[PDB]
C-alpha cells in the first residue's frame, strides 16, 4: 500500500530521502539534467559501498534510508535504479523530480 | 467512457455516501487511498485525483458527515497548491474542480464561512506574489491554475443537488472542459 | 430414495410442461450437468451394477420425453444432448453380463421400465432437420 | 524394472516425468514422487520438486472452494522445502515464484524470482514471468522493454508476441498491434509451407485481429475477419463468443443471447461468456437467473474482480445494501493485483 515518495532538500551538502523501506541490494544514484542537455547518470552507490563515479562524497543511512552529498547549474535528480545487468542493463524504478542548483 | 477504476470509485462512493451514519473504519480506507502530505511537497496523478473527486462527491451527498477529519486535510491541499508537481491542460479543470467543491461546501455550512475566505484570502495573496515576482514552472502551471480558480469564484447553486453533482452524472460537463473561460451562469451571504 | 427422487421429478415436470417457460432452463441444466460422455474402462459417472438398472432408465426416459416435448428452440443444444444420451445408454453394456440379486418384488418394474424406454427409443424418427 | 530392482531413483523420476507429460495423468506421478521421496540430497529435492507440481497440476483443475486452497498450500510447502534442501537451483526458485505469485503476493515472489534471475538470467521463462509480473503493478513502458528484449534474444517465438501484441494493444495504440499482428502472420507464413498446432496459431491470429478491430469501433472488418477464421473450426466456443460480441455491439440484443447460449452450451467452464449474458439479461429485467448465474460463477472462480462488481450491482436492486457494498470493496481490492495476462500461460513441465 504504502506508495515509496523521495524528497530532496539543499539546491540552491544535498539530501534526499525517502519515507519507505528500501532494499539494501538496489541501487541508488544521482543524476543530472541542465537546460539543453541530455539525462547523464552522474553518480551511483549500493547497498555494499561501492561507488561508481564518471569530487562528492556520499554517504547512505539506513536507519533512516537516507543519503547525503558533500560538495566542493542543472536540475539534481535522485532515482532508484536496478541494475541487473550481465549486457549493459539498466531500469530506472523510482524517479524524482529533481532540485534546480544554479553556479555563478 | 470514463473508464473501470474512475467508474468503480463512483460507484463506491455513491454505495457508500446514502450510509448514513457511515461506518468509520471505511472513511479512514478512503483517506488511505488519498494521497498525503510529505515535507510540505505533493505529486498527483490520474488515480489520485479521481479518488480525491469521488471522495468529494461523497462527501457532498454524505450530510457532511466527518467534516472535521476530511476537511482540514482540503485546506491543506489548497494552501499547498503552487508547490505540487506533476508527471486545456488538466491543472484548471482540476482547481475547478476543487474550488466548485469548496464554494459547495461553504454554502452549505455558514459557520466555515469567514476561515475559508481567510484562507482564501491567503492562497489569494500568495498568488500575487508569484505574478509581480520558476519561469518556465510558473508559465506552464500557474497561470492556467489562476485562470482555474477565477473562473469558478463563488458561483453556487441554491438547489437540492449540487452543481458538482450535475457535473458528474449516475449514467454538458464536456462543453466546460472544451472551453476557454466557461461557468454556470437568497442567502446573500 | 433415488426410486422416488425422480418420480417427483416427472410430476413436476409433467405439471410445468405448460405454464411456466422458466423451469424447463432448470430441468435441462440439472440432466445436463448429471451426464458424461466417456464411455469406457470407469469413468462414467453412474453406477454400473445390476441391481441400479432403475433410475438409470427412467432418467434416460425423463431425457426423452423432455427431447420430444418441442421446447427447446434452439437446434444445436438437441444435438448435444442426444449425444450424450445415446453414450449414456451405450456405457452400460461395457461391463461382463451377470445376474440380478434382488427379490421376486422390485423386478416386475424394472422390465416394465425397460419395455418403455425401448418403446421411446423406437419412436424417434424425427430426423433431417438438424441444421 | 521397478520391480525388479527397488535401489535407483532415476528410474521412478523417469516414470513420473512420462506420467506428468502429454499423457495427462496425475495419480501415478504423485505415487512415484511418494516413491523416490521415501528412498543423496538432490534425488530427494528432485522428487518434493515434482511433488510440488503434481500437485499445482491437480490444484488447477478442482472444482470447488476449500481443496483449491488447501494444495496451494501443499504446493508452496514442497516448493519450500525443495528450495531449502538445495539453495543452488534456479529452477526451484522461479517455480516457487511463480508459484507464490498465483496467490497475488506480489512482493515476496518478485523478491524470489529476482533471485532466480540472479542466479541466472538467460531463461526466456523468468524474462517473461518478470515482465508479467510487472504488469500486475502498473508500469507498462518497463515490461514493453522486457518483452523487446525478450523478442530480441528469441526472435521466433510465440507466446511473446502474444503478450506484446496485449500490452501495444493496451499501451500504445491499434496501428502497432496491426503491424505486430501481418509480422507474426509473414513469420508464421514463413516457417511452414499434420499436427494441429499451426492451425490454433493461426486461429488465435485470427481471433487477435478480430479482437483489436471490435476495439475500434468497425463491426464489418471484424464479422469478415471472425467467418474467414470460423471456416477452419466451424464449432470452437471462441468463434462463437466473438460472434456473440459482434453482435452485441452491432445494437441488436436478441441474437447475442443465443450465441452466447450456445457458446455456453460447448464450454460450461468459461468466465466471459456467462458473464457477458448476465449483465445482458440484467438490463432486460429479470433478476431470477442473473444472481444464481453469478452465483455459479464464483463457486468455479474466485480471481475476477468482474463478477463481484457485476454481483454488487444486480444486488443492489434487491435491498441488502451492506452486501453491495462489501462485493464492492472485494472487487476494488482484487483489481488491484490483476495481470495483463492469466499466470497459467507459462508452461509447468519438468
Amino acid at each position: 500500500m504504502a506508495q515509496v515518495q523521495l524528497q530532496e532538500s539543499g539546491g540552491g551538502r544535498l539530501s534526499c530521502a525517502a519515507s519507505g523501506t528500501i532494499s539494501a541490494s538496489d541501487y541508488m544514484g544521482w543524476y543530472r539534467q541542465a537546460p539543453g542537455k541530455e539525462r547523464e547518470l552522474v553518480a551511483s552507490i549500493d547497498g555494499g559501498g561501492i561507488t561508481n563515479y564518471a569530487r562528492f562524497t556520499i554517504s547512505r543511512d539506513n536507519a533512516k534510508n537516507t543519503v547525503y552529498l558533500q560538495m566542493n547549474t542543472a536540475v539534481y535528480y535522485c532515482a532508484v535504479d536496478w541494475i541487473l545487468a550481465r549486457y549493459n542493463f539498466v531500469i530506472h524504478y523510482y524517479w524524482g523530480q529533481g532540485t534546480q542548483v544554479t553556479v555563478s | 467512457s470514463r473508464g473501470f477504476y474512475f467508474n468503480t470509485v463512483l460507484s463506491l462512493a455513491r454505495s457508500l455516501a446514502v450510509q448514513r451514519p457511515a461506518s468509520l473504519e471505511k472513511v479512514q480506507k478512503l483517506l488511505c487511498m488519498c494521497p498525503v502530505d510529505f515535507h510540505g511537497i505533493f505529486q498527483l496523478d490520474e488515480r489520485r485525483r479521481d479518488a480525491v473527486i469521488a471522495l468529494g462527491i461523497f462527501l457532498i451527498e454524505s450530510d457532511l458527515q466527518h467534516k472535521d477529519c476530511v476537511v482540514p486535510y482540503l485546506l491543506r491541499l489548497l494552501k499547498g497548491l503552487p508547490k505540487v508537481y506533476w508527471v486545456l491542460p488538466v491543472a484548471e479543470s482540476f482547481s475547478f474542480c476543487l474550488v466548485t467543491l469548496l464554494s459547495d461546501v461553504a454554502y452549505r455550512d455558514p459557520s466555515l464561512r469567514d476561515e475559508i475566505l481567510e484562507v482564501l484570502l491567503q492562497v489569494l495573496h500568495v498568488l500575487l506574489g508569484m505574478c509581480q515576482a520558476d519561469k518556465e514552472y510558473l508559465c506552464k502551471y500557474a497561470i492556467p491554475c489562476l485562470i482555474g480558480i477565477s473562473r469558478a469564484f463563488g458561483r453556487y447553486s441554491n438547489m437540492e443537488e449540487s452543481l458538482l453533482s450535475k457535473l458528474f452524472p449516475k449514467i454538458e460537463p464536456e462543453y466546460y472542459f472544451s472551453t476557454i473561460s466557461s461557468s454556470f451562469s437568497y442567502k446573500e451571504f | 430414495p433415488h426410486y422416488i427422487w425422480i418420480d417427483f421429478l416427472v410430476q413436476r415436470f409433467e405439471i410445468a410442461k405448460y405454464c411456466s417457460s422458466d423451469q424447463v432452463e432448470i430441468f435441462s441444466s440439472l440432466l445436463q450437468r448429471s451426464m458424461s460422455l466417456n464411455i469406457g474402462g470407469a469413468k462414467g459417472s453412474m453406477n454400473r451394477h445390476v441391481a441400479a438398472i432403475g433410475p438409470r432408465f427412467k432418467l434416460l426416459t425423463l431425457g426423452l420425453s423432455l427431447l420430444h416435448a418441442d421446447v427447446v428452440p434452439n437446434a444445436t443444444i438437441r444435438n448435444v444432448l442426444r449425444e450424450k444420451i445415446y453414450s449414456t445408454a451405450f456405457d452400460y453394456f461395457s461391463c461382463p453380463p451377470k445376474f440380478p440379486t434382488q427379490g421376486e418384488k422390485r423386478l416386475r418394474e424394472d422390465i416394465s421400465i425397460m419395455i418403455k424406454f425401448w418403446t421411446a427409443m423406437f419412436s424417434d424418427k424425427k430426423y433431417l432437420t438438424a441444421s | 524394472c521397478i520391480r525388479l530392482k527397488p535401489d535407483d531413483a532415476t528410474i521412478p523420476l523417469l516414470a513420473a516425468k512420462l506420467c506428468m507429460g502429454s499423457l495427462h495423468w496425475l495419480e501415478e506421478a504423485e505415487k512415484f514422487a511418494k516413491t523416490v521421496v521415501d528412498v543423496t540430497s538432490e534425488f530427494k529435492a528432485k522428487g518434493y520438486l515434482a511433488l510440488g507440481l503434481t500437485y499445482s497440476l491437480q490444484a488447477t483443475d478442482a472444482s470447488l472452494r476449500g481443496m483449491q486452497e488447501v494444495l496451494q498450500r501443499k504446493a508452496l510447502l514442497a516448493f519450500q522445502r525443495a528450495h531449502s534442501l538445495s539453495p543452488t537451483d534456479h529452477q526451484a526458485a522461479f517455480y516457487l515464484a511463480l508459484q507464490l505469485a498465483i496467490s497475488r503476493q506480489i512482493p515476496e515472489a518478485l523478491g524470489y524470482v529476482r533471485q532466480a534471475l540472479q542466479l541466472q538470467g538467460d531463461d526466456a521463462n523468468s524474462l517473461h514471468l518478470l515482465a508479467l509480473l510487472l504488469s500486475a503493478q502498473k508500469h507498462y513502458h518497463d515490461a514493453l522493454n522486457i518483452i523487446d528484449m525478450a523478442l530480441s534474444e528469441y526472435p521466433e517465438n510465440f507466446i511473446l508476441l502474444f503478450s506484446k501484441v496485449k500490452l501495444q494493444s493496451l499501451c500504445r495504440g491499434p496501428d502497432e498491434a496491426l503491424l505486430t499482428c501481418k509480422h507474426m502472420l509473414q513469420i508464421w507464413k514463413s516457417c511452414y509451407n499434420g499436427p494441429l498446432h499451426p492451425w490454433m496459431t493461426l486461429a488465435q491470429i485470427w481471433l487477435h485481429a478480430a479482437e483489436v478491430y471490435i476495439g475500434i469501433g468497425k463491426p464489418a472488418e471484424a464479422t469478415a475477419c471472425t467467418q474467414e477464421a470460423a471456416n477452419l473450426f466451424p464449432m470452437s466456443h471462441n468463434v462463437l463468443y466473438m460472434r456473440g460480441q459482434i453482435a452485441e455491439l452491432r445494437g441488436s440484443m436478441d441474437e447475442a443471447r443465443r450465441w452466447y447460449e450456445e457458446a455456453l452450451a460447448i464450454s460450461p467452464t468459461h468466465v466471459k461468456s456467462m458473464q457477458r449474458l448476465a449483465l445482458i439479461l440484467h438490463q432486460l429485467g429479470r433478476y431470477s437467473l442473473a444472481e444464481k448465474i453469478l452465483r455459479d460463477a464464483v463457486q468455479v472462480n474466485s480471481t475476477a474482480h468482474e463478477v463481484w462488481n457485476g454481483l454488487g450491482e444486480v444486488l443492489q436492486a434487491q435491498g441488502n445494501d451492506a452486501a453491495a457494498t462489501e462485493c464492492f470493496l472485494t472487487a476494488l481490492e482484487l483489481e488491484a493485483s490483476s495481470p495483463a495476462v492469466p499466470f497459467t500461460i507459462i508452461p509447468r513441465v519438468l
